[PDB]
């Protein structure tokens, strides 16, 4: 109840036994964190504004709690818009190209039928020509 | 979106999970702040975590 | 009458035996909770401006009494413009392509007369020089 799916799976994966400050890990309340920690936060404001940021992300940010993961969810959600962004570029691009190619296809076809009506009064002044000579 | 976790980052989490939990529910910055009262009178300050 | 209707059935799940703080629930005047408090209730008043959030929706903010409740309701109004502004943009994406599509067909359709149009006084024409020649 107070640990996730993930976090209670580590559980599993081996050494646990071994202390934190072995793997990378302290306990810090010193200036360091706590200027990281205004960072962080100041850094999600300012992305709250320019719509980098939705107000999906920014309460998971205020009840978080931790360094680390309040930093992914910064990464996650830039990397979520910025895939939507670079995608809605692409189909504006192809959208103008497809009407562009619509307009091209219908002026050749424009430009077949003048020829295909041509000949046809081409060949039939060859007829008119053909029945009084008898 | 644990793809973009790391293996540090999820022993972390897990880390701090436990600890914002039991500091909040022990009330545990009492529990240290009684241990400063010792400390000014002997010179000590001694915790056992069980 | 003090509780809603989520909240009388929670006594049908088989925890209620135990205290609240073995599910992670815990009661709490601290420098945390209050931040958040304010983090919340500013968070819904930038909401609130640029459109994003109701003012039904923040009359049920002020007197929610929950951070988490509030937190559940930011989430909300959020994801409900979020899918409107997406089916907007989609319905005015495809408005612009079936106005071209039947802009298409009509100038197809004075293609297709032109064509049926000329022939006609082709077929008509092998008529005269037919009846001439009896
Ligand atoms: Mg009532």
């Amino acid at each position: 109840y107070i640990l996730s799916d993930t976090s209670t799976r580590v559980m599993e994966i081996d050494g646990d036994e071994f202390a934190e400050a072995d793997y990378g890990l302290v306990v810090d309340n010193s200036n360091g964190t706590q200027e990281l920690q205004q960072k962080l936060d100041t850094l999600a404001q300012a992305a709250l504004q320019t719509q980098t940021l939705s107000f999906s992300t920014i309460t998971k940010l205020y009840t978080s709690s931790s360094l680390a993961e309040k930093q992914r969810l910064i990464e996650k959600d830039e990397k979520q818009i910025r895939e939507r962004q670079a995608q809605a570029q692409k189909e504006q691009l192809e959208a103008q190209q497809q009407i562009a190619a619509m307009q091209q296809q219908q002026k050749e076809a424009e430009l077949l039928q003048k020829e295909e009506a041509n000949i046809r009064d081409n060949q039939t002044k060859i007829i008119i020509a053909q029945i009084q000579s008898e | 979106d644990y793809y973009t976790y790391e293996w540090q980052d999820i022993r972390e989490v897990r880390a701090n999970e436990l600890l914002n939990h039991y500091i909040k529910e022990y009330d545990i910055p009492l529990i240290f702040n009684n241990g400063f009262m010792d400390a000014m009178t002997c010179g000590e300050e001694i915790y056992q975590c069980d």
